C-alpha cells in the first residue's frame, strides 16, 4: 500500500 | 506507546500543536483562459486531490496521539476519514465565500459550474450548506482543527485484550480534544449552556460531513468503472479500501 | 412554539412516553435461514416498524410544529438511522447478538447468509458494545433518537429545529448531572454520544446501498412504503 | 404521492 509506505516513510 | 505525550499538555498546548501541523493550501492546474467539460474539471480535482492526500498523511503525524498507534491501525483511520478531512477542509477554506466552494485560491466554482458532472450536484449542494452552517456558527480556527483531530482518530474506531487498550487510548486523546474545544469556548465568554450546546452542534455536523463522505465515496465509485477521470495510484487504494 | 416550554424533566418523560413498542417477527422460524427468508423476516419486521416511528415522530416535541413538507423530509432522511439505534438499543444486554425481535436473535454467523451482511453486522455489534461499556441509559437513548430525526436531515434543507436540538442537549447534561457526573464528566459523555452518531449514519450509508442492491436484484419484494422511504436515498 | 404523506397526516 502507498498509504503503508508513505506513513513509514521518514 | 508509553508516556503519551498527548496525554500530558494542557489545553492551549493542544491548539498549538494542531494550528502548528496544519498542512497548507495547495493550487491547482486550472486555467481560468481555457473552460473545458466536467471529465476535465475532475481531472483537476482529482489532481489537487491527490497531492493533498500526501499533505494530509504527514498531517496526521503530527496529530497528539496518533504516532502512538501501531501502523496497522494509522492506516485503518486514514483509509475511513481521508474524504472526510479533505470535505472539512475544504467547506473550512469555502466559509468567507458564500455560494461558492474554494476548492483552490485560483479554484472557486459555482454550484452551477458543479453541475456539469453528473451526481455532484447534490453533493456540492451540503458542502455549501455545510459552509454555510460554519458561516453561521462563526467558527474559529482553532475550534476546526480540533473538529478536524476528532474526524481522523473517531471515524475508525469502531470499524484482542491489547486492542482494548488501543481502542481505549483512541477515547483518551478523544476526550482530551473534547475539553480543549470546552476551554476554547470557555474562553470565548460562553456560559456552561452556550458551551455544551455549541459543543452538541459541532459534533453534530461531523454526521452529515460523514454523510457526504459516504456519498462523495460512492461517485468516486462510479468515475473509476467509467474510466473517464484519471484516478491516481493512491486514490485508488483509498477508494478500495471502502468498497 | 411549545416543545422550547418544556422542561429537562418534562421533555425526558415526554419521549419516554413516545417511546415505540417492540414489535415480534413472523413465528414459525424455521431456525436455519436462507438468503430470502431471512430478509423477507426483515424487510416486513422494519415495514412495520416504519409505521410505529412515523407515529412516533409526530410525539416528538417540535416535529409536529415544522411543515408537513420538513417533517417528510427528516424521516426519509433518518428512518434506515432510527431502525438501527433501536435495534442497537435492543441487544445491548444481548452481547454478541442483534435483537430484531424478542423471537429474532441472530448471530454474526446467520448474517453470511446474505451477502454484504458481515459487515453491516459486525458495525451493529461493535455499535451496541459501545452502549453497553458505555452504560447507556434509556433517558438518553430517547434523546440521541430525537437528535437522529431533527439533525440527520436540517443540512439538506432551520432555527427553530436548531433551537430544539439545543434543547435536547440541554436534557443530556441535565441526566448526566443526576447521575453524579463532575463538569468534566459531563461533556466529556456528551461528545462520546454523539460521535456514536456519526457511526450510526455511517452504517445506514452502507445499509441504504445494500437495501438498494436488492431492489434490482428482486429476491424479497420490498413494501411501496419502504421502496418510497429507500428511493428517497438516490 | 407518496404513502408518507398519509401516515403522517392519518
Ligand atoms: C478524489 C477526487 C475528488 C475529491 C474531491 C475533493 C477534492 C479536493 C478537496 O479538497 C476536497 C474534495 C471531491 C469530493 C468527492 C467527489 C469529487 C469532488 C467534489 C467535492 C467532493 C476527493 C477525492
Ligand atoms: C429493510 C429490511 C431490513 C432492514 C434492516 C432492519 C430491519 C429492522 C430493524 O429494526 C432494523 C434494521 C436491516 C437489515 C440488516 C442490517 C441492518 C438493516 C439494513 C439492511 C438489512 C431495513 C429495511
Amino acid at each position: 500500500k502507498i498509504l503503508h509506505r508513505l506513513l513509514q516513510d521518514s | 506507546k508509553k508516556n503519551s505525550l498527548a496525554l500530558s499538555l494542557t489545553a492551549d498546548q493542544m491548539v498549538s500543536a494542531l494550528l502548528d501541523a496544519e498542512p497548507p493550501i495547495l493550487y491547482s492546474e486550472y486555467d481560468p483562459t481555457r473552460p473545458f467539460s466536467e471529465a476535465s474539471m475532475m481531472g483537476l480535482l482529482t489532481n489537487l486531490a491527490d497531492r493533498e492526500l500526501v499533505h494530509m498523511i504527514n498531517w496526521a503525524k503530527r496529530v497528539p496521539g496518533f504516532v502512538d498507534l501501531t501502523l496497522h491501525d494509522q492506516v485503518h483511520l486514514l483509509e475511513c476519514a481521508w474524504l472526510e478531512i479533505l470535505m472539512i477542509g475544504l467547506v473550512w477554506r469555502s466559509m468567507e465565500h458564500p455560494g461558492k466552494l474554494l476548492f483552490a485560491p485560483n479554484l472557486l466554482l459555482d454550484r452551477n459550474q458543479g453541475k456539469c458532472v453528473e451526481g455532484m450536484v447534490e453533493i456540492f449542494d451540503m458542502l455549501l450548506a455545510t459552509s454555510s452552517r460554519f458561516r453561521m456558527m462563526n467558527l474559529q480556527g482553532e475550534e476546526f482543527v480540533c473538529l478536524k483531530s476528532i474526524i481522523l482518530l473517531n471515524s475508525g474506531v469502531y470499524t484482542t485484550l491489547k486492542s482494548l487498550e488501543e481502542k481505549d487510548h483512541i477515547h483518551r486523546v478523544l476526550d482530551k480534544i473534547t475539553d480543549t474545544l470546552i476551554h476554547l469556548m470557555a474562553k470565548a465568554g460562553l456560559t456552561l449552556q452556550q458551551q455544551h450546546q455549541r459543543l452538541a452542534q459541532l459534533l453534530l455536523i461531523l454526521s452529515h460531513i460523514r454523510h457526504m463522505s459516504n456519498k462523495g465515496m460512492e461517485h468516486l465509485y462510479s468515475m473509476k468503472c467509467k474510466n473517464v477521470v484519471p484516478l491516481s495510484d493512491l486514490l485508488l487504494e483509498m477508494l478500495d479500501a471502502h468498497r
